[PDB]
């Protein structure tokens, strides 16, 4: 949180750290720095270190404004931001940046001094680069250039952003609309237009080639699934005011969507079947990591300042599969319960396993089936159009065909788990024949039928 | 169908359990049987219908003056009985009784 | 107690980063990194803390050092090779090609023994591999002159092809081998010779050998690979790792069991039998491990340690000989890659977040009930999970079974048993009156005749086809198609339909006309152009069964 | 069907045909909620006598020591079908043997209730459980202060069907199970059992307290004959009635005759004596008209010299001379007994005259000299 | 190639033992006893008859009648006649020490 005395926090590399402005009396406030990790021994939080910066002016109205692991430009190595409003309360504020060393030592790298303040959808990228926006005016300034820049696309938000391979850094506030940050100005296989209208936040998987796999979420408290722009894969939320995601692994296949909402709750969702799996409440803060040094990462909970005027008590911690911690022998059976748990997490494991040869055989099945029947191109291609209430489809066809030998014929058949019902469909077939520049020579031979629509338009869309 | 003279199985009707207007609707957008009698004076009915086909008292030629449009009534004459199950032209099965 | 430790992280762009290209070692106390980009980092082993960092161009692509000297080695990618001082008089650190040697700019890999250096260039269509020099005084660093020189005669073409060194007994980054394998695999030479031997991986898969102590070629003696490079066999998916391992363990560490590690997972591996023929044969084995394999390492006694995508998992093979299976457990630490497995097993591994760490392997009442609510709860989150695979194993033998039908009633039908038994379709020529006219109709009637249930998937055609000829003039209805989906015929039942044939544009009627039935059936619905097709019937209807009276 | 056209699918179903002249298949197989994967091919005809056939490594694993059976199957079935269901069977019996290597609970049920229901009887009562928790095992005391443990076997389902219990005491103990029939509800029948039968157990431990009990030595609770020593190189066997403990046992003697004799006639004058009211001790000093040793030797009862095999002394007039080298058997046995015994063994192996085979008792290497 | 195992050689030792004890003629009922005497002394008294049911009742196959025919027995019956009689001669006399749930199903057989 963000005061003279509050903190904020953030999570780096099996650890956590807290940023904290003490008022030093003689002094303005300093910032100290907390680096703690998980203790495992007694299940606690220890000071592993800290460090300090030292405020000069006497101006108060000094602000932490967000946090996170940045990845420099000038080595290409995460490492942990922070960034301060400095008011002097003239209507002008400084809004420092600082990176921090394995030092446990400071280092600002913009100053960049704005006479009005933001407040913002403000964001942080690679190259330490902020990104932000007063009304409609959207702007950045990196630590290369140390110069405010604004962008050349004019949009309503900038909700997701960060580097991608070949291209450098990218921004996607609408989504027809595709930017760089150089040469300010790819919109092909983005969302459906129809999905542009309810979608909040944004975070993408993959990229391959153009195509992406990517994620979203609607404010219909909702969650999806996108790849190459196809639809796949809906949820829905318990609660609402979704405010954004992040992903975790947890082993395996193991994975997890993890999804906070600013109604101070939040949701872990499974994949291989898009479900809520767990829920929890009141979530003072959250973070993802691998705090023990298991090898995978785990989630933290935090709930509810209320309790203390204490920030680091309050917690709980969960991979949501082995592990589970928070804040007359009995002993004979600990060993059974854990023979248990893991031959269930082995035939888990083995089940995966299994169903997959299982799809497998369906697939080899397929193509001996296929060749239990029985290799030139008989075709080029299929086309269609509607012309008012009469579709028509067809296709071009080469000197492979010919027509004098074998009648030939075009049907059309459905899908039946959209239309559920019987009912028949009839095409009409008609042989198109036509020369091209006789004033061999070409001969085109198109063959075509055609049938209703307003009939098969009942679930707004067949195949 | 129940009394059919040749016993074939064509198949049910199953009429539509919804228009396609309404099916777009929805798709976009995202028990007592009923029964019913009445009753008449067997000299009435005797009086009115007599004519006498062969003469079941009752029930029966009143079933078949009922039904005398119905082609499939020369059946129930060659079955003289007192209920069956007809279908509808638009969907639901019905009973009735004499 | 802390069996991983995190070090450091670093910039990672999506999907995630390269498969092979970056590598990362460690010297005894000093650990040397390449994220297969530009860049070369160097830390401390005790402390996190960085030490030095190296800009290059031209993406570092290998890597390879030597402790008795204090250099580095590096092969910048479009570029040749660099070297570098580790006393070497912000913390960055760029680099000039003062320090660069060679930089010959085709070639991609490298390899090292104590004062000897070898290199595998992609030319054109055949690659070739070079010896050349090292200076083993104190030298300005140089290669000195190359000494012969081959072509893969082989080869012909993301992925880097790999070197390995092969050392006997008796005298190195590389891996001593014992005489029995030497003599079993290299031939009597090498073994004459104590000489040192290249295996080479290619992307192609297929894996070649070479002997030094007889590649020495000049210009008025070329390197003719006829004899001098050989293959061992084709690992038919490219090459990704190569080691020799210890069996029967009861630094210089004479190994049994060679070891060669594909992409798709192919393994393969070699030892010594010398058994059933009264001389050496060679056990082989081919295994088929799990998903596409990224890095190899190894670990001491015979414990291979690899990644696959989900995890990270191992193979012992300490013991027929050694295994038939190649069973493999996780350790429950993601999939990764750039991996190092120094002996005390500790290892160091970088992981496709792009995060080094270091693998380490190896009562209390009223918290004894905590920790017995813990392992309920934990057991609790599981079983939905399991519940939700077995739901879904579930659907998966139904298609099957619904498949296993489709398939008896497609060879049923293919196989003419004196008729098509178990469907037929037949179709009868049936007047009728239309608001003025004697419209003609043909009913069409389908019947199994078997127990195979025609179900969800299937769907039958058929096109009417008016005309036993080709025209001058393009008529405007060629033929008809109908299509209805048979759902649920069930055996011994039977649908019926009823067709207009005829006359609908001025008065049009002709005769030989012909009503073809088929079957389909959809794969694709029951969850290159998928589906087929069964003829199933054909009638033609003529002038004599069209006639009133 | 009797015909295989529907049989197969029915009996295969999740085994497909891959080939139309049908003669290669493959796919899984299922047994007992677990499917096995197969690849199957047989020649152009139809016949086994060659047919090829793989599995998975999993598969080869269970059926380690049928695979004879399966060769020779695949050459005497006449109908795919026939070898199918034969397998079939084969596969459910290794299953059923094995049964230890596979078990998967539907823990929520099994473990959360399991706990639950032991946190109501009492963590002092619980005593030990296997890591499967397939068993399990259980304490009562007596108001004597007599300690008596059961042992429960668990099937897959706990409260379904009803549990396997081995308990010391050795009547036939039985006890009501229903699903509402819980651990304290059959702790209960069983704290009823103990107290049923507490007269036998105050007998036993009169009995085992005053005497010179011989060859029950550090007896059972199912131990229901006591064979005590008396005198001197003579000795009374008895066994006793549960539920008339008090009664009369039915008792005999072994030893020398001239001294059997004069106690049987006592006995067979006395016995109208009875009286089931006192201790049965009482009953028989008086009965018998004497007083007996209290451990007379308690260290030196009976180093016992019979067979071994056949429980016997002077076998034709040999002693069991023949002896374990071994400090914890050292069990005398006789030439003839041992030697058929170690000839039948098939671990055995004869030299010239000298054999070497198991010491029975032990399994230590014995060496027998004819 | 024509030897055979013993059926029981698989078994816990004491009762595999008390089969190649009751294998011996009929007396061998009687050193049925004296083994369960032994055994008593001996520092395993608590000899777990359900254990010894489960074994003799578990299924094995053979291939007997023809040489092409497959069957199923329980280890009782494939195990030799004098033994079945000895052992049922024996159990009648230890029947108070028995259990019924284990002894059904062997009297079905
Ligand atoms: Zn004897
Ligand atoms: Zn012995």
């Amino acid at each position: 949180m963000s005061s003279n005395e509050q903190e904020r926090l953030l999570c780096y590399n099996g650890e956590v750290l807290v940023f904290q402005l003490s008022k030093g009396n003689t002094k303005t406030p300093i910032l100290h720095v907390r680096r703690m990790v998980f203790d495992r021994g007694t299940k606690v939080f220890v000071q592993k270190s800290t460090g300090f910066f030292t405020i000069k002016e006497e101006n108060s109205h000094l602000k932490i404004m967000c946090c996170n692991c940045v990845s420099d430009f000038r080595t290409g190595i995460n490492l942990p931001y922070i960034v301060i409003e400095k008011n002097k309360k003239n209507n002008v504020f400084e809004y420092f940046l600082l990176i921090l060393h394995s030092t446990n030592k400071f280092e600002m790298r913009l100053s960049f001094k704005l006479g009005y303040e933001m407040k913002d959808g403000l964001r942080v990228l690679n190259g330490p680069l902020i990104l932000w926006r007063h009304v409609k005016a959207f702007f950045f300034i990196s630590s290369q250039t140390g110069k405010v820049v604004s962008v050349s696309g004019n949009f309503s938000s900038i909700q997701w952003a960060g580097e991608i391979e070949n291209l450098g850094m990218v921004l996607l506030g609408l989504k027809e609309c595709c930017l760089s940050e150089e040469e300010c100005t790819s919109d092909i296989y983005i969302i459906p237009p129809a999905y542009s209208s309810v979608v909040t936040y944004v975070h993408i998987c993959a990229t391959e080639i153009l195509r992406i796999s990517l994620i979203a979420l609607t404010r219909k408290n909702q969650l999806i699934s996108f790849q190459n722009g196809t639809p796949k894969n809906v949820c829905q939320l318990p609660f609402g005011d979704p405010c954004a995601v992040q992903l975790m692994d947890s082993g395996g296949g193991n994975l997890f969507f993890v999804v906070s909402f600013i109604s101070n709750n939040a949701c872990a969702v499974w994949k291989e079947s898009f479900q809520v799996a767990a829920k929890w409440e009141k979530l003072s803060l959250v973070l993802i990591d691998d705090f023990i040094g298991s090898g995978t990462e785990q989630v933290l909970l935090l709930f509810k300042d209320s309790l203390n005027s204490d920030c680091l008590t309050s917690f709980k911690i969960t991979d949501l599969g082995k592990i589970n911690y928070s804040s007359e022998n009995r002993y004979l059976v600990v060993p059974p319960l854990e023979t248990g748990l893991k031959v269930c997490f082995s035939s888990f494991r083995e089940l995966r396993q299994h169903l997959l040869l299982k799809e497998k055989i369906i697939s080899k099945s397929y193509k001996a089936l296929i060749n239990l029947v029985q290799s030139e191109q008989l075709v080029e291609k299929i086309w269609y159009r509607v012309i008012d209430d009469s579709l028509v489809v067809g296709v071009k066809t080469t000197s492979s065909l010919k027509l004098s030998l074998n009648d030939v014929t075009l049907s059309l058949l459905m899908d039946q788990a959209h239309d559920s019902r019987f009912r028949l469909l009839k095409c009409q077939n008609r042989v198109i024949k036509l020369s091209t520049n006789p004033f061999k020579k070409e001969c085109v031979q198109i063959i075509t039928a055609v049938t209703s629509l307003s009939p098969l338009l009942t679930f707004s869309k067949f195949c | 169908p129940g009394l059919a003279p040749p016993h074939t199985r064509a198949p049910s009707p199953l009429g539509p359990t919804r228009d396609p207007v309404a099916t777009f609707l929805e798709t976009c957008r995202e028990l007592p049987p009923s029964v019913a009698s009445i009753k008449v004076s067997a000299e009435l009915l005797r009086a009115a219908l007599k004519d006498g086909h062969s003469g079941v008292p009752l029930c029966c030629a009143t079933l078949q003056w009922l039904l005398a449009e119905n082609a499939a009534v020369d059946v129930v004459r060659a079955r003289a009985l007192s209920s069956i199950q007809g279908v509808a032209p638009d969907g639901a099965n019905v009973h009735l009784i004499v | 107690a802390p069996r991983v430790r995190y070090l450091a992280g670093f910039c990672c762009p999506l999907g995630g980063l390269a498969a092979g290209k970056p590598r990362v070692l460690c010297h005894e106390a000093e650990v040397f990194l390449s994220t297969g980009s530009e860049l070369v980092y160097v830390y401390d082993q005790e402390g996190g803390l960085l030490t030095a960092a190296f800009r290059f161009p031209d993406q570092v692509w290998h890597l390879e050092l030597l402790a008795p000297r204090r250099l580095l080695y590096a092969l910048c990618a479009r570029r040749g090779l660099y070297c570098l001082s580790l006393d070497h008089p912000s913390p960055v650190i760029p680099v000039d090609p003062d320090a660069c040697i060679l930089p010959d700019a085709a070639l991609c890999a490298f390899t090292l023994l104590d004062s000897v250096l070898v290199t595998l260039v992609q030319g054109p269509a055949r690659w070739k591999m070079q010896l050349f020099e090292q200076p083993c005084p104190g030298e300005d660093p140089r290669p000195g002159g190359q000494i012969g020189e081959v072509e893969l005669s082989s080869y012909t073409p993301h992925f880097l092809p790999v070197l390995c060194s092969v050392s006997p007994s008796g005298s190195s980054g590389g891996f001593t081998l014992e005489d029995a394998l030497f003599g079993l695999l290299f031939g009597a030479d090498a073994t004459l010779l104590q000489s040192p031997v290249v295996l080479c991986g290619l992307p192609d898969g297929q894996l070649c050998c070479v002997i030094l102590k007889a590649l020495v070629t000049s210009r008025s003696a070329p390197g003719d690979p006829n004899a001098l490079v050989k293959i061992l066999h084709h690992l038919e998916e490219p090459v990704i790792f190569i080691g020799a391992l210890k069996t029967e363990p009861q630094e210089d560490v004479h190994c049994d069991c060679l070891v060669a590690f594909g992409h798709h997972g192919r393994m393969l591996a070699i030892k010594a039998s010398w058994d059933e023929s009264g001389k050496l044969v060679p056990e082989l084995r081919e295994y088929c491990l799990p998903g596409p394999v990224l890095c190899a390492a190894c670990g001491g006694g015979g414990r291979v340690y690899h990644s696959t995508p989900s995890d990270l998992c191992v193979v012992d093979l300490s013991r027929q000989p050694e295994e038939g299976p190649g069973g493999l457990p996780p350790m429950l630490c993601p999939a990764s890659l750039n991996i190092c497995s120094v002996v005390s097993t500790k290892l160091l591994a970088l992981s496709a977040k792009g995060r080094l760490m270091t693998c380490s392997l190896d009562m209390t009442t009223e918290s004894a009930g905590q920790k017995i609510k813990e392992l309920l709860s934990g057991i609790g989150n599981i079983s939905e999970r399991v519940s939700f695979l077995k739901k879904a194993v579930d659907q998966r033998n139904k298609a099957l079974t619904s498949l296993n039908e489709a398939m008896n009633v497609s060879c049923a039908l293919l196989s003419s048993g004196t008729g098509p038994r178990p469907i037929s379709c037949t179709t009868s020529t049936t007047w009728s009156r239309l608001q003025t006219q004697d419209v003609l109709m043909a009913t069409c009637v389908l019947e199994n005749s078997s127990s195979f249930s025609l179900d969800q998937g299937w769907t039958l055609c058929i096109q009417v086809l008016t005309s036993s000829c080709a025209l001058d003039l393009d008529s405007a209805c060629s033929a008809i198609t109908y299509t209805i989906p048979v759902d649920q015929l069930g055996p011994g039942a039977r649908r019926e339909v009823t067709l207009p044939l005829g006359p609908g544009e001025n008065g049009g009627l002709d005769l030989p006309v012909t009503v073809s039935c088929t079957l389909f059936y959809s794969l694709r619905e029951v969850v290159e152009q998928e589906g087929v097709c069964l003829p199933l019937s054909r009638h033609t209807v003529d002038m004599l069964q069209c006639l009133r009276f | 069907m009797a015909v295989t056209e529907a049989s197969l699918l029915r009996q295969c179903p999740l085994l497909l045909p891959q080939n139309r002249s049908k003669t290669v298949y493959e796919g899984f197989i299922s047994a007992q909620g677990r499917d096995f994967h197969l690849r199957i091919v047989l020649p152009e005809d139809l016949q086994l006598k060659n047919a090829r056939l793989l599995c998975s490594w999993q598969l080869r694993t269970i059926l380690s020591g049928y695979h004879r059976i399966v060769q020779q199957r695949m050459q005497h079935s006449p109908d795919l079908m026939s070898f199918m269901m034969e397998l079939k069977m084969l596969l459910e019996v290794a299953l059923k043997n094995r049964q230890e290597l596979y078990a998967l609970p539907p823990p929520p049920q099994f473990y959360s209730s399991l706990i639950e229901e032991i946190g109501t009887l009492g963590w002092d009562k619980l005593v030990y459980a296997d890591t499967c928790f397939s068993t399990i095992k259980l304490k009562a005391e007596d108001a004597s202060g007599r300690e008596h443990l059961i042992t429960l076997k668990l099937k897959a389902k706990y409260p379904a069907e009803s549990p396997d219990y081995f308990v010391d005491f050795p009547v036939p103990f039985c006890a009501s199970w229903t699903p509402q029939s819980s651990l304290i509800s059959i702790y209960s029948q069983f704290l009823a059992a103990i107290e049923s039968l507490k007269a036998f157990w105050d007998v036993m431990d009169e009995i085992d307290e005053k005497t010179w009990v011989l060859e029950p030595e550090k007896p059972p609770r199912s131990a229901t004959a006591r064979r005590i020593a008396l005198g001197n190189n003579v000795s009374i066997n008895i066994e006793v009635d549960p539920r008339h403990p008090t009664m009369l046992p039915e008792c005999f003697f072994l030893g020398a005759d001239h001294v059997v004799k004069p106690l049987g006639i006592k006995l067979s004058r006395n016995i109208h004596l009875w009286d089931p009211e006192n201790s049965v001790l009482q009953n028989l000093k008086d009965v018998l008209e004497i007083d007996f040793p209290a451990r007379a030797i308690l260290e030196k009862s009976d180093f016992t010299m019979d067979c071994g095999i056949c429980y016997a002394y002077q076998l034709d007039g040999t002693i069991p001379d023949q002896v374990c080298d071994n400090s914890q058997c050292g069990q005398p046995f006789h030439q003839i007994c041992l030697y058929e015994w170690l000839r039948g063994l098939l671990t055995s192996r004869q030299s010239f005259n000298i054999i070497f085979g198991e010491c029975p008792y032990c399994s230590k290497p014995i060496t027998l000299k004819m | 190639e024509g030897v055979e195992p013993a059926p029981w050689a698989q078994l816990e030792a004491p009762a595999r033992l008390l089969l190649q004890a009751l294998q011996a003629g009929p007396e061998g009922a009687r050193r049925g006893l004296g083994v369960l005497r032994a055994l008593g002394s001996r520092g395993w008294e608590p000899f777990d008859w359900g254990r010894l049911l489960e074994a003799l009742c578990r299924e094995e196959p053979v291939v007997q009648g023809p040489d092409g025919r497959l069957e199923l027995k329980p280890l009782l019956l494939r195990l030799p006649r004098i033994c079945q009689r000895n052992l049922m001669s024996l159990l009648m006399a230890v029947r108070p020490s028995l259990p019924e749930s284990g002894l059904l199903s062997v009297l079905q057989i």
